[PDB]
């Protein structure tokens, strides 16, 4: 009672079925580094502007 | 500021707008307008400077540089329009124009806050002034001379400039209020040596200490009229004025940095005199008499007494008019007989009788006559060096009797004995002539009803 497969059936992507558990952490990879400390405020102008020498503005 | 600030730029626009033949009416006599408002700055604390705002100030010290700044520019015009006579119109305002723009940094440079536009002013200040000896002077050595005047300069400006910006991050901050009251002692190490010889050298070079001067004569034989007016009777002060303000953070690392520095104005003054009596060129002769009275001011500056930062500011005021007064006296005898030469035209009070009272004035005043600012100035400083060390009396009074001898000389050699037989072009004094040099001896005299004006924040 077998029957061959027709054209494209043996390529198709097909779901599975197992009890085994979805492994956890594949890579065994370290913790990541903690991001930079995220900026967050309200842009203000800048305090007595350039400041540079002796510029006012 | 900006009451002065705006009004010496007008004066451009008012130049080269003027018609062709008011050039020097329209300048003239707008910069004397100029020159009469300056006295508003005469509004001064006895504890507070007088602070417009974030960029400019003025105090006891500027006022009268500014003053002297702004008087020095009409005179200068007066004293130019001859000798360029038959320059062409367009020459004859980009002259003016030089001569503007040097009015205009100077008075930003006397009154700016910070330490870096300070020197960025103090450093504006080489352009026109080079210009005006390179562009306008006479002879072939005017091209060496600007440059010796420049790189001589810059010698010095540029690890000024290093150290100033150090200090800048050091500090925090060069606005002068600011290190009035942020100051600290500066603790000995090689590095602050350097840091000294930084923040100083390149106002030494401009004084000019001896040793450092050989700059100067050049320039002022090779100069014209009022290149030689404004490098007497301003430029020098620069150097002189930047001292006063800088000393203030070098302390207390002056007490034995400052020795071989007054070892070379004490010794230089009496060998600069010396030299005086036997110059052959009367506008060198001027300009080594400038290299004897500015030693006084070094030494007054860095021995930094209450009394020796009086007569520094007095001596550096009534040298401008003074020194100013001789270059001017000089050069009306070179526009008759084209020649620098102190013996060419000797006798010429029995041609020139009023001329040679002007003479007679300005020498009076460069030997310190009782009770000229001239000799109110010295007199303070050799006041308070005496206290420095007694010795100190010994030199003092020696360039006293040697500065007597070659301002006398230099008159009796000019205005005395026999003229000249075969010199007959000695016209009469025009207007012009007498109206400068009595517009130098006029004020200078004057000062002596009312000294305190003159003698700085100290007083
Ligand atoms: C527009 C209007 O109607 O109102 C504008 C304005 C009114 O504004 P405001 O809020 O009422 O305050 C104005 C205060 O005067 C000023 O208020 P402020 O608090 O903003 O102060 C001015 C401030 C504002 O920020 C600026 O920097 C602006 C710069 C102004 C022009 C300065 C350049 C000319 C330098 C002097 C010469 O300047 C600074 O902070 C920096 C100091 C600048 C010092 C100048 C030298 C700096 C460079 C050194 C090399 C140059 C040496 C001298 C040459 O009116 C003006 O004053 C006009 C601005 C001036 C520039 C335009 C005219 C050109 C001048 C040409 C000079 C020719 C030089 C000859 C050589």
């Amino acid at each position: 009672g077998w029957v061959r497969p027709d054209l494209g059936d043996l390529s198709k992507v097909t779901k599975v079925k197992t009890d085994r558990p979805l492994p956890e952490n594949p890579y065994h990879s370290r913790a990541r580094p903690e991001p930079n400390p995220e900026v967050e405020g309200d842009l203000k102008p800048a305090r007595h502007g350039s400041r540079l020498f002796f510029w006012t503005m | 500021m900006l009451k002065y600030i705006i009004p010496t730029i007008m004066l451009m626009p008012l130049t080269w707008l003027s018609k062709n033949n008011m050039i020097w009416v329209n300048s003239t006599a707008h910069s004397l307008l100029i020159s009469f408002t300056s006295l508003l700055l005469m509004n001064q604390f006895g504890d507070n400077s007088l602070n417009f705002s974030l960029l400019f100030f003025s105090d006891s010290l500027s006022t009268p540089l500014l003053i002297l700044t702004m008087w020095l520019l009409p005179l200068m015009l007066m004293a130019s329009q001859h000798h360029l006579s038959k320059e062409n119109l367009t020459r004859k305002k980009l002259f003016i124009t030089m001569l503007i723009s040097l009015q205009l940094f100077l008075i930003m440079t006397f009154t700016a806050m910070e330490l870096i536009l300070f020197y960025i002013l103090f450093e504006a200040t080489l352009v026109p002034t080079l210009i005006i000896i390179t562009r306008w002077g006479n002879q072939t050595e005017r091209l060496n001379a600007g440059l010796y005047f420049l790189f001589y300069t810059l010698a010095g400006s540029l690890p000024l400039l290093v150290a100033l910006i150090y200090i800048q991050n050091t500090v925090g901050s060069l606005n002068f209020l600011m290190l009035q009251y942020w100051v600290q002692p500066v603790h000995n190490s090689w590095s602050n040596v350097f840091m000294w010889l930084a923040c100083m050298m390149a106002f030494m070079v401009k004084m000019p200490l001896y040793g450092l001067h050989l700059w100067l004569p050049k320039a002022h034989v090779e100069a014209p009229i009022a290149g030689s007016m404004v490098l007497a009777a301003v430029l020098l002060k620069l150097g002189g004025y930047g001292m006063l303000r800088i000393t203030l953070i070098l302390n207390p690392m002056t007490d034995f940095m400052a020795y071989p520095f007054i070892m070379l104005s004490l010794w230089g003054m009496i060998m600069t005199s010396s030299i005086c009596l036997r110059q052959t060129d009367l506008k060198s002769l001027i300009a080594y008499s400038s290299v004897s009275h500015m030693a006084l001011v070094i030494v007054a500056i860095l021995i930094q007494t209450p009394w020796s930062y009086m007569g520094a500011t007095a001596l550096m005021i009534a040298h401008g008019l003074t020194s100013s007064m001789l270059f001017c006296l000089a050069n009306s005898n070179y526009e008759r007989i084209h020649s620098r030469t102190m013996i060419l035209a000797r006798g010429l009070q029995t041609l020139l009788p009023l001329m040679a009272t002007w003479w007679l004035l300005a020498s009076l005043t460069n030997l310190a006559l009782p009770p000229t600012i001239n000799l109110i100035g010295e007199l303070f400083v050799v006041m308070s060096t005496f206290s420095w060390s007694n010795i100190t009396i010994i030199l003092m009074g020696v360039n006293m009797v040697i500065t007597a001898l070659y301002s006398l000389y230099m008159l009796i050699m000019t205005q005395r004995g026999k003229y000249t037989y075969h010199i007959n072009n000695i016209s009469p004094s025009f207007t012009r002539e007498n109206a400068l040099m009595s517009l130098h001896i006029l004020p200078l005299l004057l000062l002596t009803l009312n000294p305190k004006i003159i003698l700085g924040p100290l007083y």
